């Protein structure tokens, strides 16, 4: 009788399956002798399904997109292709859904291959050290905790603080690098939006349209109006598109708008399948999910081509509580973090960066030698200023011993404020840092210092710009340039007028 | 019998806790990586004694 | 002997076998993937039986690409790893295949990775004191040879820096064959460690093997067993003392939890396995110094969500002798060696083993710190004004003595840009006795922040 | 019939046995101890608690 | 004159303790209720 | 005359060896015994040892000799019983403990 | 749906008034638990974000016509970190407050300028 | 509270799905069906009236409980 069973098994014109269950975006289909783990199933309604499970007589499947087109008795046809997204070099300048269909309406798109959403990852022997600077328009981040190519950096902050402002500023700042034709200095940009309102996406797209830098930007959107499938898959598609340019020798910066929404969607999907829960209804798969998502980003070795991807995750928290499941897991897996709190933002300073918590494990190779030489001991001085300010109501201990320290703290606090949509270059920012550290602006009253430096800055742009070229070429602060710069500062400030008309001496 | 010691082919000893209609649950005391389907089980006719 | 795959879900795979032959527990099975792009062979391990000649197995590789009807062949043996004299000096994966030089090996000895701990009559306690250049560890919780060391702490509180500093000190001071392992570490850290060991000219005698994040849980739970097997081989045959390093053991526990949910066993408190104590015990008892072999280890353990109540570190607490703990508040204060002196404890500290003066000094320091902690509740609102001077003196002494525990270890050479320091324990106890006398109250507090020794203390104090 | 509470704060305070006399109690009472002990020692726990 | 400022700062420092303790209490209550519901549902579904 | 019995559950073997060494130095090893259930053993021995110790003491108690019993740990036995009950598909109760 | 028909057929701008939002999520959780699903996240339905977004996505203005709305939300147990208010506040632009002390002053708007703000 | 407890006991004994605090989902609806009967009438139907004074017991000065809310 064994031979009959063996022949029955070995006997197995196109295979067709039937739907037996529905509800809450889960289907059960049977009758497909040729099965395939994680194959894309085409339903007759045009919707797609993914097989996340397999049983003896039937197979379960999750659905994507619209899910009300499911009725018992429908016929479904398998597709031998493993789940993948079309990828090409024409994707830039377009907006697509997670499955790759163009949703902008500008036109049609064409690709060349279809890379899988889950593959291998580089090993220990295929990596290299981090020795390239990734410049950013924000001077505070490049002065406190630098960021280099191939290093993942975390941005955690409460609601209504402006993380998207920082991301948009970086994307805008990349235009100068895009301008030249050098492949080594070339950088591409990928943005991923998860669980976001349509108005915000339209606003950021129009802001980029004003910026005029879509020639190297690709935006993937998973709006909150869609189902859970897109909200769970979109970052994987973004990562696959990024990795395709990884494996050809191009530098890429990728930004994830949110990661809490993906975790919530995964929790909902898991709970809908009757799996036992864990802490705060979170299964044990969340750490594996985030580790797999974030481990794909690393700088390649020299021989293979030396590509690089820099990842920017964004996390929001409620009532500034670091002690939580997801924030702790993500801060453990990644290295470095930036903290944004509502206290300073409400006080009036727009860039809200704390100084006592934000520590980055990046090495000193990220900062240029000139930047390291000009700026030093800023964080400790700001920490001790934040310690001293608590005793501003008792001047009987200071007595002209730390008065200069308080003046310097006030000037430095007022200096670091930055306006909106104002990316900044390395030259003027290092000049401003030098001017602040040397204390030349000690005479100028705090109420106008900002405008003063701006004027000075543009004046230096109107006058000779040999010092900028000199410190741009050798990447160091030459002395003769220092005397020339201080002489120019003196000449400008002798003829400079304050807000009330008092000349600085 | 309830809570009665049972012998096993490898020399280990077991105890029957609960008695179902058609199956008997047992817990292994000693090394238990040498237990497979199709072995032989014998009753000692005696309750756990020391 | 041909098997057929019947049901697959997640990394767990069902299989059926002919009635005549069914492999026993922990027997490797081989399967293949016929897909063109993702061609790969998979190794499976037997987990349990289900009757009807059915077997449940756990996949060693990602299960994507599998299909029903795939033939399964067995080997009739447990998972084997290579062992030999020339192993040290290369990087290994979970399965034992080399990475720097593919194809190297397959001619050494081969041993399984499922064994038994030694008998009771071969056990023996040890009390040989080991000292380290650090002052905080030597003054309060001295290390003992032949035992175990634990470094409990939260997330991002600098465990890796301390591990690197301690391994550098041991490697420079002492030789002998060394073994490093790891679970749940970043590949960047692995590359940095490889570069540093290549520079230090010490990697020749150090065996290396480790897993990473992006791996199915089987490798995460078996790399440790492979590392212990190799360490035991070096311990027994050669008769040589061996240093052993393991990082982030907690991840191992997590791995098990996942597969439990896949097997269908009933969950336990806080969603853990029905049995977790037995696995931890059988892993921990594998490490033990016999009379003729001395093994010194050091385990770093994670704490989830900064909540000590979880059973994951609670179960481990019972299998340790020397323990150090890290705290978030102490790190937030500013001192980098953020070690809680109050919570830390050891087992070697005793007047029988150590002189009476050290015991008295430790007791007095503990008393002063505890009294300051008690007063912390009152002082936090009104301040020092309400208290009497009889407690003001103790408050000042406690502040200075607690600030004195800071140090600048050499492992921060790439961060603070300053060299390290070394302090013999005699100088440490002398300085601490002098400070507990109360003479040094004249000097300002900020002098003691990140200081090396009492001579540097006086120089810095008088230079300001 | 009786329990003893031991606190770490008392242990670090300086009391080596570190027993908390406020909560520790024995139900049997003074019948167990010898008569001389109860003559010399009596109602000491009330004094310590107060 | 020296006395007044001490009371002012005492009240200002006392408010934040109330804030932090309120946050901790809310967190503990949420954790307790979610643990209880998880346990009861797990017990009910097992049969 | 007082005869004592020591019972250890879920402890490292080296701790038991150290306790034995302390007793040997004290010289009490003439009139004392030890029952050892190291953590490396299965759940059955951990669940069963205290009853064996109690029976051993009870045999001497009936004969008229005074007996002293010391249990090292008792939460470990409860944990082992919980694990056994959960593995035996018995329904759970409060705090995942059997009723 | 009625307001949408007015807007898209007549071209007239419309205003929508909603009394409460807490009862909406309460009814959602109830209908979730009656269907015998599995509760999660402090006794709530597992997909509350989906329904909340599906309801709120049909309020934005398009094609030159506007649909402005006003809501009144209730906070349970004076907690602003509860999941329902946390999800509700994600689609909010302006907040307004009213009290009795300003009414005791005796003015019409009775709005406290120190407790209200906007994102524009 | 006693009525709610009795209803919970009956529902649990009849093997119906439970919810938060071991309460059935429809429990709220129950109260809405009972306490809403009383209301003032118009002069067309005679102008009758009915007034209700339900009494609730709380423990440990706690108001955040399910039934009280
Ligand atoms: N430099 C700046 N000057 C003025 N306003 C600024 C500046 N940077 C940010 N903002 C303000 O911050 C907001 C921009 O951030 P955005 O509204 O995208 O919120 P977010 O904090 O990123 O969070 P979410 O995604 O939850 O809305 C605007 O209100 C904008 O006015
Ligand atoms: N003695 C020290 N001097 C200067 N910086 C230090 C010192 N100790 C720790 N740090 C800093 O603290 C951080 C410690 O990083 P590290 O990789 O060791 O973290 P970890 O807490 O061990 O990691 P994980 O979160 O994986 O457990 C780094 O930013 C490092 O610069
Ligand atoms: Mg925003
Ligand atoms: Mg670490």
């Amino acid at each position: 009788i064994e031979g009959a069973i063996e022949d029955y098994v070995s006997s197995f014109r196109e295979e067709i399956g039937t739907v037996i269950d529905a509800g809450d975006g889960i289907a059960h289909v049977e009758g497909l002798p040729s099965v395939m783990t994680q194959e894309l199933l085409e339903f007759p309604g045009g919707v797609l399904g993914v097989a996340l499970n397999l049983d003896e007589h039937s197979v379960g499947a999750v659905i994507l997109g619209e899910f009300e087109k499911i009725e018992e008795g429908q016929q479904v046809k398998r597709t031998g292709e493993v789940l993948s997204v079309p990828v090409g070099d024409a994707f830039l300048g377009r907006v697509v859904n997670p499955l790759g269909q163009p949703i902008d309406g500008q036109g049609d798109i064409a690709a060349e291959t279809r890379r899988a959403l889950e593959l291998q990852a580089p090993s220990v022997v295929q990596r290299q050290s981090v020795s390239e600077p990734l410049q950013t328009g924000i001077k505070a981040i490049d002065a406190m905790t630098p960021i280099g190519r191939g290093q993942r950096q975390l941005i955690i902050g409460d609601r209504k603080t402006g993380k998207t402002a920082v991301c948009v500023d970086t994307i805008l700042n990349q235009r100068e690098a895009w301008l030249t034709g050098d492949p080594k200095q070339q950088v591409r940009c990928v943005y991923v939006a998860i669980g976001q309102k349509g108005t915000t996406i339209a606003s950021v797209k129009r802001a980029l349209e004003e910026g005029g830098a879509m020639e190297y930007t690709t935006i993937v959107a998973a709006p909150a109006s869609d189902a859970a499938g897109f909200k769970w898959l979109a970052p994987y598609t973004g990562s696959a598109i990024g990795q395709h340019w990884m494996y050809n020798g191009k530098h890429v910066l990728i930004v994830f708008d949110d990661l809490s929404k993906q975790a919530d969607a995964y929790r909902a999907i898991s709970l809908l399948l009757r799996r036992p829960p864990g802490r705060e209804a979170f299964p044990g798969d969340v750490f594996y999910l985030h580790s797999r998502l974030l481990e794909r980003c690393a700088k390649l070795s020299d021989e293979l081509g030396g590509g690089s991807m820099t990842g920017l995750p964004i996390i929001e928290t409620k009532a500034n509580d670091i002690s939580a499941f997801i924030p702790t897991n993500v801060i453990s897996i990644t290295d470095g973090q930036c903290f944004l709190e509502s206290d300073l933002f409400n006080q009036g300073v727009r860039p809200a960066i704390n100084v006592g918590v934000s520590v980055s494990r990046v090495g000193g190779a990220a900062q240029i030698k000139a930047m390291k030489e000009v700026a030093g001991s800023l964080r400790l001085d700001l920490s001790q200023y934040r310690e001293l300010e608590a005793f501003a109501a008792f001047a009987s201990d200071l007595d002209a011993a730390s008065k200069a320290q308080l003046d310097r703290g006030a000037r430095l606090v007022e200096l670091l404020k930055q306006p909106q949509y104002s990316p900044l270059a390395v030259e003027e920012q290092v000049v401003a840092i030098f001017l602040g550290t040397q204390g030349h602006l000690d005479s100028v009253p705090v109420e106008d210092v900002q405008r003063f430096e701006s004027e000075l800055l543009e004046h230096v742009k109107a006058s000779h710009s040999d010092i900028f070229d000199g410190i741009r070429e050798t990447k160091k602060l030459s002395e003769e340039a220092e005397e020339k710069l201080v002489s120019v500062i003196n000449e400008f400030k002798k003829g400079f007028q304050a807000s009330d008309g008092s000349s600085v001496v | 019998m309830t809570q009665e010691l049972l012998e096993f082919p490898g020399g280990v000893l077991g105890v029957a806790l609960n008695l179902d209609e058609h199956s008997v649950g047992a817990v292994i005391l000693g090394e238990f990586e040498k237990i497979e389907e199709g072995q032989q089980v014998k009753r000692t006719g005696e309750v756990l004694s020391v | 002997t041909a098997g057929r795959v019947v049901r697959i879900t997640g990394p767990v795979v069902d299989v059926e076998f002919p009635r005549g032959s069914v492999p026993e527990l922990f027997n490797a099975l081989h399967a293949e993937i016929t897909f063109g792009a993702l061609a790969k062979t998979l190794t499976l391990e037997v987990a349990q039986h289900l009757g009807d000649s059915l077997v449940r197995c756990i996949s060693m590789q990602p299960t994507d690409g599998l299909v029903r009807g795939v033939e399964v062949t067995d080997t009739g043996a447990s998972i084997s790893v290579p062992v030999g004299d020339g192993v040290k000096g290369h990087v290994f994966n979970a399965l034992g295949d080399c990475l720097d030089d593919p194809g190297y090996g397959k001619d050494f000895e081969h041993w399984s990775i499922h064994r038994k701990p030694p008998a009771f009559s071969d056990l023996e306690p040890r009390t040989e004191m080991l000292e380290t250049g650090l002052k905080v560890v030597d003054l309060l919780t001295p290390y003992v040879r032949g035992g175990k060391i634990a470094l409990f702490g939260g997330a991002g509180v600098g465990k890796t820096v301390l591990i690197q500093e301690m391994i550098n000190r041991i490697a420079r001071n002492f030789g002998g064959t060394s073994v490093f392992a790891g679970v749940g570490e970043r590949t960047r850290e692995g590359n940095d460690l490889w570069v540093e060991l290549a520079d230090a000219n010490v990697l020749k005698d150090t065996a290396l093997v480790f897993g990473q994040m992006d791996e199915p849980p089987g490798t995460r739970m078996r790399v440790a067993l492979s590392a212990l097997t190799m360490a035991e081989f070096f311990r027994d045959e050669q008769g040589q003392d061996v240093l052993l390093f393991i990082d982030n053991i907690f991840r191992f526990t997590q791995a098990g939890s996942e597969v439990s949910t896949l097997l269908g066993r009933m969950p336990s408190a806080v969603g853990y396995q029905p049995t977790l104590a037995d696995e931890m015990g059988e892993l921990q008892e594998r490490i033990t110094s016999t009379r003729g072999r001395s093994i010194t280890s050091m385990q770093a353990v994670y704490v989830p969500a900064d909540d000590y109540t979880d059973p994951a570190p609670a179960t481990t607490f019972a299998h340790l002798d020397a323990t150090t703990e890290l705290s978030r508040a102490v790190f937030s204060k500013g001192i980098f060696p953020a070690v809680d002196p109050l919570a830390s404890s050891s087992t070697i500290l005793d007047p029988a083993i150590v002189g009476d003066e050290h015991y008295r000094v430790a007791q007095e320091v503990i008393r002063i710190l505890q009294r300051y902690k008690d007063l912390q509740d009152i002082i936090a609102i009104l301040g020092i004004d309400e208290l009497s001077e009889e407690d003001k003196q103790l408050v000042n002494r406690a502040r200075r003595i607690e600030r004195f525990l800071s140090q600048n270890m050499m492992a921060a050479e790439q961060f603070t840009g300053q060299p390290g320091s070394t302090v013999p324990l005699k100088e440490t106890i002398e300085a601490f006795d002098k400070l507990t006398k109360g003479e040094f109250d004249h000097l300002p507090e900020q002098a003691f922040f990140l200081i090396g020794g009492l001579d540097d203390l006086a120089k810095k104090a008088e230079s300001l | 019939d009786g329990q003893c509470f031991l606190e770490s704060d008392l242990f670090n305070q300086g009391v080596r046995p570190a027993i908390n006399v406020g909560v520790s109690v024995s139900r049997v009472g003074g019948a167990a101890q010898i008569k001389a002990m109860k003559e010399v020692a009596g109602s000491l726990r009330l004094d310590l608690s107060q | 004159a020296s006395r007044r400022r001490a009371m002012k700062s005492a009240t200002d420092n006392a408010d934040d303790l109330i804030k932090a303790l309120t946050l901790a209490a809310n967190r503990e209550r949420q954790a307790q209720i979610t643990q209880e519901i998880s346990e009861i549902v797990g017990g009910a579904n097992a049969l | 005359q007082v005869r004592c019995v020591y019972v250890a559950i879920g402890q490292k073997g080296t701790t038991i060896a150290s306790v034995k060494r302390a007793l040997e130095e004290g010289g009490a090893m003439e009139y004392t015994t030890i029952v050892a259930a190291p953590a490396s053993d299965a759940a059955g021995f951990k669940w069963l040892a205290p009853y064996t110790g109690s029976a051993i003491g009870q045999h001497w108690m009936y004969n008229g000799k005074h007996v002293l019993i010391v249990f090292d740990d008792l939460s470990k036995q409860a944990d082992a019983y919980r694990a056994i009950s959960l593995l035996l598909r018995r329904p759970p109760g409060r705090e995942a403990f059997p009723g």
